[PDB]
């Protein structure tokens, strides 16, 4: 299983900066990556960076590299197995060239050669 | 290294736990379990140490009647039918911990004993044949 | 950077071959490949990964090869519910996901 | 197919009950033989716990010794002195019970435990002089 | 010929007791050690009897876990470091006893047991990758 419920649909306008939401359930948040994916209008679809919500380490990519801000907050035990997450999306010098919809998605498997690769995401989110 | 320690790959996947087996299998005969006095301390301890040799007598004539003696890792003659698990490889070694691996396959658990109990037979059967000659 | 096909169909029961390359810089020996099938706006779903590793549930029709130059995706068997938009993934095991131009099918 | 149970093949022929061996080895530390209280019954019970993990215990450090761990079917480099038995291949396996065997084996049983004993050490004595190299 | 009996050769040459381990190896489990009763010598044979099984297993543990189960005489992986012991193999083997060598290599067999127990899991894990194919 795995969900992974995102934010509402924010709508602001250039110089701002917003908060994405991603809430998951059904699977231990510690032990995959959460990757955010950008599927813009104007441009390919984009993987911004992903997160370790176990050792906290992050990585994304140079197009983001000053510009945006992932954090996660620790996870909530339900079962042995199973937890409740949430990871953080912001962006800094934000225009209106952004503008699509924003996913999150977690990571594959637990090791290898791809461990961080996105696999389940979420329902994605309109901007401006 | 590493070296977790006793059960310090639980969390692990399995992948990763099965590297270090010898941790978990020199504490199932020890710990810290000389006259033998029947007090209410004597009575439990002499408790403690029949039943350790007893379950682990246990796990090594499972071994045994498997063609397993003496392994760690060995390896067999069953295939693995689908449904008891369809997972694939990867989404086994590299994902999932040896405690939810055991939580989903506990139900085939004993069919499995069984084929590897009578793959052995056979195959102790076998070898004798090949060595009449 | 990551070429794919521009566009191309078939028909249903036959199959489809979509298209992926680029430069050193993102294909192809020293790379993984990944096959993302992706409507335009809503939940992407992996197919496969490491080249041809499909993902756990994908049907079997669904296939990956990589040569030295150029990863291919073969579509065999074709159903309805297969009129999407495909992408792929250049990686490795410590990067990002530089995603392909796109295919439409 | 037929599967006699514990046993079940005892009056069978010495080469049919020897197919079935695994039906007689699971059942020799299990039975149903937490706390140890010393009542009548709770002594009674740790004698039996004790008693089948010793009598295990000394039929497998005979197969340690004679080089056949872990093997339900063994073979070895004793050559079959006639004096032991005269019989025919045929008129044991597809005649005799194991029983039976038994009772006319019985005299020459230590005199054959004794030569597996020292095939094996001497045994392992050459496989150490040939990995010397 | 010879036969001395139970540690009979403890004053010998190593490499002389080492050609008669079988002598030693069977009174680890037998000597004289059928109601429980819990009288002062009841106690006392019951403890007598744990006793030698748990002793006994412990050391079969070892075995295991060096991939030496069943074996007097097991050759392995570990290099001898010479900081153990810088003696020749004729100033051992044909000069020494094992009580006056276990007396000198008595600081390390710790380390000796760690090195033993790392190799045959190592191995175990390369012996399933070259099956894997
Ligand atoms: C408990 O559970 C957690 C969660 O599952 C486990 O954490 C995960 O462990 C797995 C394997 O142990 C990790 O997979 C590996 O991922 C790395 C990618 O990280 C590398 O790249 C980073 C970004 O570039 C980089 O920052 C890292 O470099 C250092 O920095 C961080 C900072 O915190 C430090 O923590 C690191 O340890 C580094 O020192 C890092 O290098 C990837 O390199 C791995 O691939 C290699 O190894 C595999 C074999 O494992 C091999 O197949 C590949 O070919 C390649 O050679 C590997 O994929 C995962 O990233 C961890 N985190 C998650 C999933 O969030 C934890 O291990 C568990 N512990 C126990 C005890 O159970
Ligand atoms: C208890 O002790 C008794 C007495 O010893 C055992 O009974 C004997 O078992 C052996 C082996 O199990 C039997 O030897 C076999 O003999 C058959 C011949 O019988 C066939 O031919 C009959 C006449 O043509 C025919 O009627 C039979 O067909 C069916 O009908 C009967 C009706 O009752 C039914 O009972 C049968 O079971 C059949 O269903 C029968 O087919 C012969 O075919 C065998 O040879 C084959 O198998 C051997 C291997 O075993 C192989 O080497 C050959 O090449 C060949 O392929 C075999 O010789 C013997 O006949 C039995 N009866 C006696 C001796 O009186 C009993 O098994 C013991 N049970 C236990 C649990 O210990
Ligand atoms: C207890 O401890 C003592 C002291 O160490 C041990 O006694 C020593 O044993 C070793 C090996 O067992 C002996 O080494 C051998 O030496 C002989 C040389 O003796 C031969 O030559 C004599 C002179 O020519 C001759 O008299 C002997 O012949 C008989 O006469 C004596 C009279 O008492 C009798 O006792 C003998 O037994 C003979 O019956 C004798 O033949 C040498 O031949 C040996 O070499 C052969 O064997 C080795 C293998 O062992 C092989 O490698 C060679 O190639 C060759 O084939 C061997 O070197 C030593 O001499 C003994 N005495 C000492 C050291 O003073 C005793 O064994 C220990 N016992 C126990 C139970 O621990
Ligand atoms: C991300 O936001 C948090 C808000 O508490 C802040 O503390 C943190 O410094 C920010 N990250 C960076 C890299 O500045
Ligand atoms: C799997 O097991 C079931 C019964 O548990 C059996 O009917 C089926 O034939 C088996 N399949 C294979 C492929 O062995
Ligand atoms: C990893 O194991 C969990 C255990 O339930 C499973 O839900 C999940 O799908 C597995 N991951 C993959 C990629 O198969
Ligand atoms: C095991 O059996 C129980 C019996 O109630 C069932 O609920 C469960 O789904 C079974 N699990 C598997 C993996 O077959
Ligand atoms: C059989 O054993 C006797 C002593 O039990 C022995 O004398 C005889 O030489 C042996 N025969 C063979 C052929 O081994
Ligand atoms: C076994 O020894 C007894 C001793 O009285 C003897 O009567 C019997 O015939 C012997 N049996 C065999 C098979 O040697
Ligand atoms: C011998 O052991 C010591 C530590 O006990 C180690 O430092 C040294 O490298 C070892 N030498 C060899 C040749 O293995
Ligand atoms: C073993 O350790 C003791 C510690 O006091 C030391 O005296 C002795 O010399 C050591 N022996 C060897 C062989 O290292």
């Amino acid at each position: 299983q795995g969900q992974l419920v995102q934010s509402g649909a924010t709508t602001t306008k250039p110089g701002s900066s917003v908060k994405i939401s991603c809430k998951t359930s059904g699977y231990r948040f510690n032990f995959y990556h959460i990757n955010w994916i950008r599927q813009t209008a104007g441009r390919g679809p984009e993987w911004m960076g992903w997160i370790s919500p176990y050792s906290g380490d992050k990585n994304l990519a140079p197009a983001f590299q000053d510009r945006v801000n992932m954090t996660t907050d620790t996870e909530v035990p339900v079962t042995s197995f199973t937890s409740t997450g949430a990871a953080y999306m912001e962006i800094r010098n934000l225009t209106s060239d952004d503008t699509g919809t924003y996913f999150c998605a977690k990571g594959l498997l637990r090791d290898g050669s791809s461990t961080w690769l996105p696999y389940l995401w979420g329902q994605g989110t309109l901007l401006t | 290294a590493v070296f977790l320690g006793f059960l310090g790959a639980a969390g692990s996947t399995m992948g990763a736990a099965s590297m270090t087996l010898t941790v978990q299998a020199r504490n199932l005969l020890s710990g810290i379990v000389h006259l033998l006095k029947l007090t209410v301390w004597g009575i439990k301890q002499l408790q403690a140490r029949v039943l350790a040799v007893e379950r682990y007598l246990r796990d090594q004539q499972l071994l045994g009647i498997w063609g397993c003696s003496g392994k760690l890792i060995c390896c067999t003659n069953v295939p693995w039918n689908s449904s008891w698990s369809n997972r694939n490889l990867s989404e086994i070694w590299d994902n999932m911990t040896w405690l939810q691996w055991d939580k989903e396959i506990s139900n085939y658990t004993q069919i499995i004993y069984g084929l590897l109990e009578e793959s052995q037979n056979q195959q102790e059967k076998n070898e004798q044949d090949l060595l009449a000659l | 950077v990551l070429t794919q096909s521009a566009s191309v169909s078939g028909s249903l029961g036959q199959s489809v071959t979509i298209s992926c390359t680029g430069p050193n810089s993102v294909c192809c020996s020293h790379k993984s490949i990944s096959w993302y099938q992706w409507p335009p706006g809503r939940a992407p779903t992996l197919i496969i990964y490491e080249d041809n590793e499909r993902a756990p549930g994908i049907s079997p029709r669904f296939s990956g090869y990589k040569s030295y130059w150029s990863a291919y995706l073969t579509i065999s068997d074709l159903r309805p519910e297969d009129e999407t938009t495909y992408y792929c993934c250049s990686y490795t095991h410590n990067s990002g996901c530089v995603f392909g131009t796109g295919t439409k099918v």
